[PDB]
């Protein structure tokens, strides 16, 4: 289409509305109540631009420009000035009840609000009138809320409710008193709560958690980094102040996470800032602990080695694809064993096999939203793949979406497309044994044992494609719902399969790759979706190793006199009496780890490794996404003796100090050289982000904003002589506002966004192409395979039916948000978010039992028994028992096994 | 007249089912809004929607809608029983018909009529209303409620 | 805390057969609860919103949303004096003067017997006949300031 704006002719898209259009074209129109997200409502009214007739109109009239299309021969003015006029003056309304509070709001210098007052150019009030006041609510944890702020935009009503589905956040009132909050004082409980803190344009909702140790948006030194508390790979800003992680903001991808995150990786960023990290290399001598500096610990830790016979190395899927690669170099590759479980680690290359050989397209999190019917298998993908669930929810909501565009009614007009359709959506079936939270969208949810959801999904495939291996023994209910699913995924232009690792069934995942299998023979434009359990799951998959079994193995039997321990607590993978039995018998344990976990008792020398936020890598989603992270801050800048370098540093430097008995602390590049050199699959990851010779004209990458303050102060109480800048040879990123963040760069990793007028996260838009798309240069990241030309074969090993058999308990793996994760579970701020430890059983076990609701039972794992208060779940299936996993005692490991002696304390 | 065949099923043999009920407000001058109307009516806030889509394509409910006064729809049925000629042949005005007008607000005779279109306020002040009160002087009026 | 009577869950099903869709049935709802008990209180948004499965945030919306859905506790009898335009020529001033005078109250207040609570209103609807007053459900044309201590001892 062709638009006219000022006399200025443009080419846009006409299906597009002009504030989206204008935006893109980096004009500037003052919006409040628009997202690019949540589309166009017409609330704030703040948008007006003037429209005229043709070009010889004069007069025109105002027009809004999120509510009017941008249609061929389309003339508008939005420098009018009785369009200048009424923007002023729909802030000046704004402005007559807004409180004196930007010194003391968390949103200073951050806020939307703020920008759009200073664009329309108000700075004279002229109001002498009492402002309207109201009482703040108290929402968790997480959020802080205050009312007075607010401009009454409907943003986060629009995207909590119409957008994440949350049903505990309402607008309540009428004229002038409209509030925006809970019906009562509580926690607010969607896992997606966290978005409010950007999808609000002023101080309403804000990060509680920040606000505890809060600084300004100009004081952060901020890096790109990916969220490390789960497999999604959503891409996130860390920004810190003083040494310590301060925030966590989106950083926009326009093909994972575009503009939200979970709670999880919003709110779990604290066991970064947890004061009992090691900070130094530390050597267990009798019981006395000797701290080293990093030369002498290289050296004592290579003389240990050399005088070993065989050393082990045991990795993790929370460690990056460098750290692994080196700890992998180290030990030697058939020495090298993966972290995990025997079984974990086959269900994770299980489902690997499926993603890179199963010859259906794996999409990524944002093209997710675009599918027309989605399966859910065993994975409760709420509580391990949260991003997931949001997206799966926008599919949902596309069959309002078709209804909508077949009555010709456009896009971007959210509420005549909900109008239209009303509470039909698009076919949604998902499994687990218990209730989740997607059962208000889900047109059909089985709350069965992994077996019987496996069984399930082998049914479905049968139906689909008579080829598949058969099921005996459907009954006839459960025979017209596997129909009522077929007649669904049948008829959809695109069904989505998604399944996961954390279901602990190999059944389900080859249950799910045959009903791929069976749509892909259909011809239908099928995708398929795992979902891993740690950050880097999918890159320790590919890297491959022996399972944490073989290796406790080898350290038992004494072939393995030396194990190195990267970046595991080893407790969640294997039982805990185990690993300190084989961690005991070895004459040398050490420990390269950022976190003080359990095994650093038993260890001979402890490594203090560096986080995500004090290192670089690259982690690999659970879509088989190669992504860099940066480093945030130097960890020694503050604190001169904190000797924490990258994993991959440090063994790399004990690899060479082995060698040719000389420390080496090479550069990141040269790692992921050796990685793409020894490893032909991981090739990828050199595409990730660019080297650390690359320039904007000449210039590195900025991480901290241009007006960062305290330079010669920061610093003052320890030495009162300003150090040196931090050297960055790692990355193409200063470590200082000595550099290049402008939206017009080429580059792909933007560390947080910011233009001049733009301080809010509505900054975004000038990094983008177009409003609500991808990154101008495209998004970071790089797939490492691609769809394969050829499919798999039909798994045939159909499981037989749950059989409740007498005195054991089927453990049902329960997931947590706020719980599950190891390292967020350490954050302090989750503690009070948590659940209470409570086990699940059903009313008919629990009367067997002679146990109600609340009463405590005992019961006996691998010798260790422990004793947990049980909560009545009518959802699950007798026989089964229910567990939180990954909480404290309970490893995820324990997803499958049996249960012992469950008797009343 | 559900008891005397006129609502219901199969009304006067026709087959047109047609079921009508009441449905009483719970006091907001917005609700009168016929986007907000049927937001009220769907048991939401009555906030208005935007036109387009108009009700008669995308109203309650998503399905084609079609508000109307009281007024008007009791005016339906005359024109209805007497025909099109009747109807455009009792006033000679451009608007059609007649319409209940009125005068309140110390006036002698505060009250409610049926006037063809056309008929001058000074009229019906004077007339039907009885002129103003004894000792009040006309200084102002507003033709047509609060809103003008 | 609060539960819904027999009655009251009866009337809300059969308002919710006359709608397309369960969440049609909230402000009616909402009247029913009222009329049974003077007021919506804290327990009835929770209880209502599980009966028409619809959120309590939507329920408490449209509760706060609408003027006669009382979220305060009110009196026995509910005056409601009308305040708009015709009213105020006809002289509603004398009226809320004398309410207030025989009452002790202003409007939005409950006097201390728990006998009336005053509020002022819009438009009634009966505007050749003003001022006008609505006590419960009976409204009260041709007001004037000295037949409100009659009127008001008819509502005991
Ligand atoms: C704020 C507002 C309030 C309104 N209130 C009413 C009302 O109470 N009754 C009514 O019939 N029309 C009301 N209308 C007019 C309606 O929008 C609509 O024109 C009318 O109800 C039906 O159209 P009709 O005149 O063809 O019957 C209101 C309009 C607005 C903007
Ligand atoms: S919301 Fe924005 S404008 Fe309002 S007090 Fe906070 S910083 Fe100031
Ligand atoms: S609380 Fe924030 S997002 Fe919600 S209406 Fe108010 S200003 Fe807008
Ligand atoms: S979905 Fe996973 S990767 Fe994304 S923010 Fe949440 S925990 Fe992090
Ligand atoms: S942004 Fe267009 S009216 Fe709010
Ligand atoms: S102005 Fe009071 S009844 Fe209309
Ligand atoms: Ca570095």
């Amino acid at each position: 289409a062709t638009i006219h704006v000022d006399g200025k002719e443009y080419e846009v898209n006409g299906a597009d509305n002009l504030l989206e259009a204008c935006l893109s074209l980096g004009l500037d129109i003052p919006y409040f109540c628009w997202h690019p997200a949540l589309g166009s409502v017409g609330a704030c009214r703040q948008c007006a631009v003037k429209q005229y007739q043709n070009a010889e109109d004069t007069r025109g009239r105002l027009v809004m420009s999120c509510m009017t299309p941008a249609s061929d021969g389309t003339f508008i003015s939005i420098d009018d000035e009785e369009a200048k006029q009424f923007r002023e003056s729909v802030v000046e309304w704004l402005m007559t009840n807004h409180p004196h509070d930007c010194p003391v709001c968390e949103e200073g210098g951050n806020c939307h609000l703020q920008d759009m007052t200073v664009m329309t150019g108000h700075s004279f009030r002229r109001y002498r009138f009492t402002k309207r006041t109201h009482r703040n609510q108290d929402l968790g944890p997480f959020i802080s809320h205050e009312m007075n702020r607010c401009i009454a935009c409907y943003r986060c009503v629009r995207y909590y409710k119409d957008y994440a589905g949350g049903t505990d956040l309402g607008v309540y009132g009428a004229h002038d008193n409209v509030y925006f909050g809970r019906p009562e004082d509580g926690t607010l409980e969607s896992e997606f709560s966290g978005n409010l803190v950007e999808i609000c344009p002023t101080g309403v909702f804000t990060d509680k958690t920040h606000s505890e140790r809060y600084n300004r948006k100009w004081d952060m030194q901020f890096a790109p980094s990916i969220c490390q508390q789960c497999s999604i790979g959503c891409n996130i800003s860390p920004g810190e102040r003083y040494g310590e992680l301060r925030r966590i903001e989106n950083r926009y991808n326009g093909t994972v996470n575009h503009y939200f995150l979970c709670d999880r990786g919003r709110f779990g960023y604290g066991y970064v800032n947890l004061k009992d990290r090691p900070r130094q290399p530390v050597q267990r001598r009798g019981d006395d602990f000797i701290t080293l500096n990093a030369e002498q610990a290289m050296q004592g830790a290579a003389d240990i080695l050399r005088q070993s016979k065989k050393v082990i190395g045991i990795g993790s899927p929370r460690a990056s694809v460098e750290s692994n690669f080196a700890l992998r170099e180290l030990v030697g590759e058939e020495n090298f064993y993966t972290g995990i479980a025997h079984g974990e680690q086959e269900r994770l290359q299980l489902a690997l096999k499926v993603l890179r050989e199963g010859g259906i397209y794996t999409p990524a999190l944002r093209e997710i939203e675009s599918y027309d019917a989605v399966l859910v298998l065993g994975e409760d993908v709420t509580q391990t793949g949260a991003r997931v669930a949001l997206a799966v929810r926008q599919a949902v909501k596309g069959k309002a979406r078709e209804m909508a565009a077949a009555q010709k009614v456009a896009d971007w007009q959210i509420a005549a497309i909900l109008n239209i359709g009303q509470r039909a959506k698009h076919p949604l079936f998902v499994t687990n044994v218990d209730d989740t939270r997607l059962d208000d969208i889900a047109a059909w949810t089985y709350r069965a044992p992994v077996e019987d959801q496996a069984r399930l999904g082998f049914a479905i495939a049968h139906a689909l494609d008579n080829s598949a291996p058969a099921v005996d023994g459907i009954e006839p209910e459960l025979q017209s719902k596997i129909d009522v699913i077929v007649q669904a995924l049948a008829g959809a232009k695109k069904p989505l399969i998604i399944s996961g690792t954390n279901a602990g069934s190999l059944e389900v995942i080859q249950a799910a790759a045959n009903v791929a299998k069976a749509l892909k023979g259909r011809g239908a434009d099928v995708g398929i979706t795992m979902i891993a359990r740690s950050v880097n799951s999918m890159g320790l998959g590919i890297m491959g190793g022996g399972s944490l079994e073989e290796a406790l193995t080898e350290l038992e039997t004494g072939r393995a006199d030396a194990v190195v321990v990267l970046e595991n607590d080893l407790h969640r993978h294997a039982s805990a009496t185990r690993v300190n039995a084989a961690l005991a018998k070895a004459p040398l344990v050490m420990v390269v780890d950022h976190q003080r976990t359990a095994i650093m008792e038993n260890a001979h020398l402890v490594l203090s490794a560096a986080s995500f936020a004090e290192s670089d890598g690259t982690v690999i989603n659970n879509e088989g996404r190669a992504q860099r992270f940066f480093q945030v801050y130097d960890p020694a800048y503050y604190d001169s003796k904190t000797v924490m370098l990258e994993s991959w540093r440090w063994l790399h430097s004990l690899h060479s100090t082995l060698l040719s008995r000389e420390v080496d602390w090479t550069q990141l590049d040269h790692v992921i050289d050796a990685v793409v050199a020894k490893i032909p699959e991981l090739a990828g990851i050199k595409d990730a982000a660019p080297d650390a010779t690359f320039r904007i004209r000449g210039q590195k990458l900025a991480r901290e904003p241009h007006r960062y303050s305290g330079r010669t102060a920061m610093r003052a109480n320890i030495s009162v002589h300003e150090p040196r800048q931090p050297q960055d040879i790692d990355t193409m990123f200063t470590f200082s506002m000595e550099g290049n963040n402008q939206p017009t760069a080429h580059r792909s990793q933007v560390p947080f966004a910011w233009a001049p007028g733009w301080n809010s996260p509505q900054a975004w838009n000038k990094f983008q192409d177009e409003v609500g798309g991808k990154l101008r240069f495209g998004d970071p990241g790089v797939r490492l395979f691609e769809t394969s030309e050829n499919g798999l074969d039909y798994f045939t090993s159909v499981p037989a039916r749950f059989q409740p058999q007498d005195g054991k308990w089927r453990i049902a793996p329960y997931y947590h948000l706020f719980g599950s994760d190891e390292l967020s579970q350490r954050a302090p701020v989750f503690q009070s978010r948590m659940p209470q430890p409570y086990i699940k059983l059903n009313p008919a076990d629990a009367a067997k039992l002679g146990v109600n609701a609340g009463t405590r039972v005992s019961f006996s794992y691998d010798g260790n028994t422990v004793t947990l208060p049980v909560e009545i779940a009518e959802g699950l299936t007798a026989g089964q028992v229910g567990l939180p996993m990954g909480m404290s005692g309970i490893a995820p490991v324990l997803a499958g096994a049996h249960l012992e002696d469950l008797k009343e304390a | 007249a559900t008891e005397a065949g006129l609502l219901g099923k199969n009304i006067m043999g026709t087959g047109f089912d047609f079921e009508l009920f009441v449905h009483t407000g719970a006091g907001r001058y917005i609700c009168g809004e016929e986007t907000a109307l049927i937001n009220s009516l769907e048991g939401r806030r009555a906030n208005p929607r935007s036109k387009p889509p108009f009700p008669a394509t995308s109203g309650a409910w998503g399905k084609p809608t079609c508000v109307n006064n009281v007024e008007t729809l009791c005016n339906v049925p005359a024109i209805l029983a007497n025909g099109v000629e009747w109807y455009q042949n009792i006033s000679k005005s451009k608007d059609a018909g007649t319409k209940l007008m009125g005068f309140s607000g110390r006036v002698k005779n505060p009250g409610l009529w049926e006037l063809p279109f056309g008929t001058t306020a000074r009229e019906i002040l004077e007339d039907y209303a009885g002129g103003m009160r004894d000792g009040l002087k006309f200084k102002a009026w507003q033709p047509g409620g609060a809103g003008t | 805390a609060f539960e819904l009577s027999a009655a009251e869950r009866e009337a809300i099903e059969h308002e919710m057969h006359h709608y397309e869709d369960p969440r049609a049935a909230s402000i009616e709802a909402l009247k029913i609860v009222q009329k049974q008990r003077g007021w919506v209180p804290d327990g009835a948004i929770h209880a209502i919103a599980d009966v028409l499965g619809i959120p309590a945030s939507d329920v408490e919306g449209v509760a706060t949303f609408y003027s006669q859905i009382f979220r305060q506790p009110v009196g026995r009898h509910v005056i409601r004096y009308c305040d708009s335009v015709v009213c105020h020529i006809n002289g509603y001033q004398g009226i809320q003067a004398a309410l207030e005078k025989k009452l002790n109250i202003k409007p939005g207040q409950t006097t201390f017997d728990g006998r009336f609570t005053l509020l002022p209103t819009c438009c009634l609807g009966n505007c050749d006949k003003g001022p006008n007053m609505m006590i419960d459900e009976d409204t009260h044309a041709h007001l004037t300031p000295e037949a409100i201590p009659e009127l008001l001892e008819r509502y005991k």
